[PDB]
């Protein structure tokens, strides 16, 4: 649902 | 932690960006560069935890019931941490088929973080574990059993890693240049009003962590 930088 | 926060103190009290000349590259200690830090993470904790990539390419997962899984970055040595505290050395290969559904995870995890995402000081020339961690609308903060605490801000990158053993801070800018300072120094010899601004909500985030463990 939300993680570090793509 | 005790003493990061007093390091912070004592630099936030010099009021660094307002006092003067600020000589920030002279506050510079590349001797005092950090051995780890998270260069990646994956919050799935609304189902099973929370995943992170150190530096090393070692990955681990705090997951949902306190439990702890360390993979080194040979890809097969682990280390499990159990709620008590007991540690323990194996390997994946090796593993009892308890701890199947965790390993699972973890190389899944793994596998998402190494494909996915950015490798966080990967400009950086080259086993802590995530002692705890929380989220805020502006940053993540990150605990780790060494006494590291890093703050990743969400909505320009810039980064933060705070070392109590050196007093010192790596900070990590929005062109991903690395400068890692001592503390003292940057009392000494002050700095501009990005870098004081996040240390000011570096101490904020400590006293959090303090209160909350």
């Amino acid at each position: 649902p939300l993680h570090s930088t793509a | 932690l005790s003493d990061m926060l007093q390091q912070l103190h004592s630099v936030n009290a010099s009021k660094p960006s307002e006092r003067g000349l600020v000589r920030q590259e002279e506050a510079e200690d590349p001797a005092c560069i950090p051995i780890f830090w998270v260069s990646k993470w994956v919050d799935y904790s609304d189902k099973y935890g929370l995943g992170y990539q150190l530096c090393d390419n070692s990955v681990g997962v705090l997951f949902n019931d306190s439990t702890r899984l360390i993979l080194y970055n040979d890809g097969d040595s682990l280390q499990y941490i159990e709620r008590d505290g007991t540690e323990s050395y194996l390997t994946v290969s090796s593993h009892p088929n308890s701890l199947m559904k965790k390993i699972t995870l973890l190389k899944y995890f793994r596998n998402y973080m190494s494909e996915h995402l950015l490798k966080a000081g990967a400009n950086i020339t080259p086993l802590p574990y995530l002692r705890t961690w929380f989220r805020t609308r502006s940053a993540i903060i990150l605990h780790l059993s060494n006494g590291s605490v890093q703050i990743n801000f969400f909505q320009d990158h810039t980064k933060l890693i705070l070392c109590p053993l050196m007093a010192a801070v790596t900070y990590i800018d929005e062109k991903r240049d690395f400068r890692t300072y001592r503390l003292s120094l940057l009392e000494e010899y002050g700095c501009c009003k990005e870098l004081a601004s996040r240390l000011r909500y570096a101490r904020t985030m400590v006293d959090k962590l303090l209160s909350s463990r």
